């Protein structure tokens, strides 16, 4: 929902998220639904982002709809910011458990240290049930299972109630007297030193006494219970796996980039060579949580999200077959409302005027290679 | 007679020397002042640096101490008219000053700015600092220690004590031509750019900034202007 | 011709430029020149500059007596800053239009962003012609052709001389009157209060009026005129292409390298493995733009700057060819008065006496081997 904001080719060229999944589009209390796919990191990263040295597997939405259960990098969990490696494809998993009723955004975002968020596609995830019944229970290591919605809770209000009672009680001790003008008028005219005296000052002693002996008899206390405790699990993790992906067979030159200015569709001239055995056709266009479909080629079942998708948003000047071997250079336009809708024409406004993206080729079987593309993108006006 | 053509030779001899200054880094600032290691670089910029730093020291000195010898030892019996009089030149003297910090600080400051943005920066000593730093700051420093001299000698509003305004006026300048090593230091080991605004470059910036106390300097030359013959007509 | 100051270290080690050419030695104004080459990122990058991470190619000249019409690394444009990969071979190639009459000393460099400039070899460019036929058109995307030498110059002038004009009238406005010292004695005798009034408040209103409503109008009318404007295009550019060099099939380990106080000469020790099927033979050094050649067995032919190159400044103690598979140890001394020209024995003053080059190794046929060499540079004094 913070997207649409962020700079065009700055959405471009960070990361490219494909083969996204949703286990279920609408859920209980409760319940669990799961989010799949890859991102690649591109390799042309922006300078004035920091490289991915430090990045966290984020979730976009309006706050703890849903409790983030679990999130996989490769296939072990996240908990804490990872290291990633420009120009590398990660696979990755988000479990999450609905919480609050009503229809919600859900993206898979990347942040990263020094660049700030990097929203993936968002698909609306409807919710019913009762905030009442949620439940998130969980079991330590020293055999006990509490429920992280309101454990602690009674013990905080507690002690923040008691510790607030003896500073009022401070206070209002000093305030049955009178407070500020005749205070002021004594302190003025001559000297004081005669609104503090005994046994005021044997109050403060025993203020004083009581506040220090509380406090380590309460830390004395909560240390004879809780007698295990660990301090707080922190640190980037290095080493997470990269998918294997084998080499593409199809290479593709990008010979100029345009979209009009105003307008909804951008046009790219493509050399496509096809490598391999067998003939492959274009059939996706994907530059930022945008996927142009041509729907002669590849159709969606993933359900992505329809503002996102452009089903037949995309056209090829000659999208027949490409024999092994052959190269030929092709007229592709990519158009849709989505790409004044995202305001991915407002890359006019922006001080690179470059854009990144993925082409899926697929053959007749059905498999299918992805290549990725990024040249300049320069507006057309006459 | 008052105020004389002195005013016209302090004018005229900063802008012929300087104009034949940049007339002189025009025709050698390339061909003999790119190579600090060629040998026609020593005598077209290091011989000139070496005649300016003497000629700069001896006139310093000369001015200096005559200005310091030929000071009024009977200020008292000084006639309104003839302090007027001295008030005029020390104005003319004030005028030297500001051309000359004109000069340095404006033209020729922003000259070197061009100069090292343009040019691999291949000495200490280029031909755009020895015009800059070793001629135009020390000639500005010769006519404001000079402006000091005779105000604290001929005026007696400046005599019996040294006026904090005109004292910063005369020294921040200065302290940018020792700052210098801070601009030397911070090109060969801070910052590896031309970045002008770099802040090995504040030490000017720190030290410009007291050429502000002009604002003290002026008024208290004004109370020396309007000492005896204030007027009448002004308040009146 | 900012060289011969930098460190003789520094020079060595941190960017070899080879295979050098330039189109042509002699232009007139408007004509073009082309200077190609190849540069080496040297692995023993010295830590005191930045790794290469932004780097702009740029060109060593004294002002802009040739306009950089284009400028590549790899294939490819880069009027931006570039990330550079230590280790790397890259190819460039600059396009400069001649613009000022004279004789220049052109130098290809590599401007790195903590390490200051890296000079590559200058050379010798005769301009002829005037200045005054120069131009330098260029066509926007909004259909108008303009001459970069003139364009806007006019209304800059007019609109700083336009609002000088406005300063300088509110100056002398206030300066009709006496200035300095009625007015100090005014405000200092009693209250003032008279050196201001009607219609010195009217006439500053109206100043600050018309100031604002004509930088509004002025602003409007900017952007009738020139609607389609875009920012500064910035941003260091990723995915430069090196060069995808063979593994070279000869080996060399240097033994000790030490150079004369005083001395013109550089002597070093070396072990070399000949790999491959071919004879082969040493028959270039390449130190720091300095080319020390063995005449015996490679001619320069490219026009190398004459200062820069020692046609017979190479002697191997035994340079007879050396047949694949056999490894022999011989003494290799390069010497000419470039040598001491260009500073190259003020490593004696560096702080890290350490040298690198580039041997060209030539066989029969002709083809040649690049190796690259590293080792301490002693001095010696007896
Ligand atoms: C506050 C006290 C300041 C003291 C420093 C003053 C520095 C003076 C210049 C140093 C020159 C140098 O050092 O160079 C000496 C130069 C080197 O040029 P050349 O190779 O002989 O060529 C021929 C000479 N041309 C290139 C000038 C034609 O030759 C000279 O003898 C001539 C120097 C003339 C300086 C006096 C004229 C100044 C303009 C007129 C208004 C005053
Ligand atoms: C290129 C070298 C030029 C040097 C020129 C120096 C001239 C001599 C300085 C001097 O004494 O002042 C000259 C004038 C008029 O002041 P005088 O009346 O001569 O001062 C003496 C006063 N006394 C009779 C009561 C003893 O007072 C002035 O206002 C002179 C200003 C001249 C311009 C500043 C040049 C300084 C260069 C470092
Ligand atoms: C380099 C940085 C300067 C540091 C700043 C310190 C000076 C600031 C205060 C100042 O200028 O006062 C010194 C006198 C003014 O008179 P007084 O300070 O009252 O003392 C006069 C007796 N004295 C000349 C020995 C000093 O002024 C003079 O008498 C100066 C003229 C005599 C010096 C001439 C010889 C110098 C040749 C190089
Ligand atoms: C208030 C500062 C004035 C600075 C003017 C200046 O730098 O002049 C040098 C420049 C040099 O360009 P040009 O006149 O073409 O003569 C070239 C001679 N060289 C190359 C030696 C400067 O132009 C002039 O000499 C005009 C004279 C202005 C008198 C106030
Ligand atoms: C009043 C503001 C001063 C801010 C100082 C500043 O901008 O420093 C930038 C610099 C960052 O260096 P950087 O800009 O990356 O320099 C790049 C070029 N090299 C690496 C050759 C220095 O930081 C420092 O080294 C400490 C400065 C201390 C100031 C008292
Ligand atoms: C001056 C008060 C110091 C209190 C120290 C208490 C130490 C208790 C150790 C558990
Ligand atoms: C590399 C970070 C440099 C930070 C400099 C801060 C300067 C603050 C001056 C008070
Ligand atoms: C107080 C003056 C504010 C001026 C605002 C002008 C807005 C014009 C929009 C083009
Ligand atoms: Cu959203
Ligand atoms: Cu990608
Ligand atoms: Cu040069
Ligand atoms: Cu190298």
């Amino acid at each position: 929902h913070g997207e649409k904001s962020q700079a065009a080719f700055m959405r471009m060229r960070t990361i490219h998220w494909y083969d996204l999944s949703w286990s279920k589009e609408k859920v209980k209390i409760n319940e669990t639904v799961e989010i799949k796919g890859k991102f690649h990191v591109f390799e042309g990263w922006p300078e004035t982002v920091d490289e991915p040295d430090v990045a966290f597997l984020n979730v976009g939405m309006p706050g703890p709809v849903f409790i983030r259960k679990e999130s996989y990098i490769g296939g072990q969990l996240v908990p804490r910011s990872v290291r990633l490696e420009i120009g590398k494809t990660y696979d990755f998993r988000v479990v999450l458990k609905a919480r609050r009723p009503g229809d919600w955004h859900v993206h898979t975002m990347m942040n990263v240290q020094g660049g700030g968020p990097i929203i993936g596609p968002g698909k609306w995830i409807t919710v019913e049930g009762s905030m009442s019944e949620f439940r998130n229970p969980v079991t330590t290591l020293t055999g006990q299972t509490v429920d992280l919605e309101n454990y602690n809770e009674g013990n905080t209000y507690f002690w923040h109630a008691f510790w607030f009672a003896i500073g009022v009680a401070w206070i209002g001790y000093w305030s049955r007297r009178p407070i500020f003008i005749p205070r002021l008028l004594m302190v003025d005219a001559g000297r004081a030193d005669e609104l503090v005296s005994a046994t005021d000052r044997k109050v403060a002693m025993g203020f004083l006494a009581a506040t220090i002996l509380i406090v380590v008899m309460a830390m004395s206390s909560a240390n004879s219970k809780y007698p295990i405790t660990i301090p707080l699990q922190a640190g980037t993790m290095r080493g997470m796996k990269p998918l294997e992906l084998p080499a593409p067979t199809v290479s593709v030159k990008v010979e100029d980039a345009t979209y009009r200015v105003p307008g909804r569709a951008m046009r790219m001239k493509l050399t496509i060579t096809n490598h391999g055995n067998s003939p492959i056709r274009l059939g996706e266009f994907y530059t930022a949580s945008v996927r142009f479909l041509d729907s002669d080629v590849y159709k969606d079942t993933t359900g992505y999200p329809e503002d996102l998708l452009a089903e037949d948003g995309l056209s090829v000047s000659d999208n027949s077959p490409l024999a092994p071997g052959e190269t030929r250079t092709v007229d592709v336009t990519a158009s849709d409302a989505a790409w004044e809708v995202y305001r991915l024409s407002d890359i006019i406004y922006d001080p690179d005027s470059r854009f990144a993206g993925l082409l899926f080729f697929f053959d007749a079987t059905g498999n299918r290679q992805v290549v990725q593309i990024d040249a300049p993108l320069i507006p057309s006006f006459m | 007679l008052l105020d004389k053509k002195w005013l016209t030779f302090a004018l005229a001899i900063y802008t012929v020397f300087y104009l034949w200054v940049r007339w002189y880094e025009g025709v050698y600032g390339w061909s003999a002042g790119l190579d600090s290691f060629a040998p026609e670089f020593e005598t077209y910029w290091m011989n000139f640096l070496y005649t300016e730093i003497v000629l700069e020291i001896v006139t310093a000195s000369i001015l200096w101490g005559y200005l310091w010898k030929t000071r009024d030892r009977n200020l008292a019996a000084l006639t309104p008219r003839e302090e007027l009089r001295r008030n005029f030149t020390h104005l003319v003297w004030l005028v030297a000053y500001a051309w000359a910090i004109y000069w340095g600080a404006s033209y020729f400051t922003e000259q070197d700015g061009t100069w090292h943005q343009t040019i691999v920066r291949d000495t200490d000593f280029t031909p755009s600092h020895i015009i800059e730093f070793y001629l135009s700051y020390p000639i500005y420093i010769i006519t404001g220690f000079a402006a000091f001299i005779y105000a604290k000698t001929r005026l007696p509003f400046f005599a019996k004590g040294i006026s904090l305004p005109y004292l910063v006026l005369v020294v921040g300048p200065f302290m940018i031509l020792p700052n210098v090593g801070l601009n030397e230091w911070g090109h060969t080991f801070w910052f590896m750019e031309e970045l002008f605004v770099a802040p090995l470059h504040y030490g000017f910036v720190i030290f410009g900034w007291l050429a502000l106390a002009v604002m003290g300097t002026l008024t208290q030359t004004f109370y020396s202007f309007a000492q005896g013959g204030l007027g009448q007509s002004l308040c009146e």
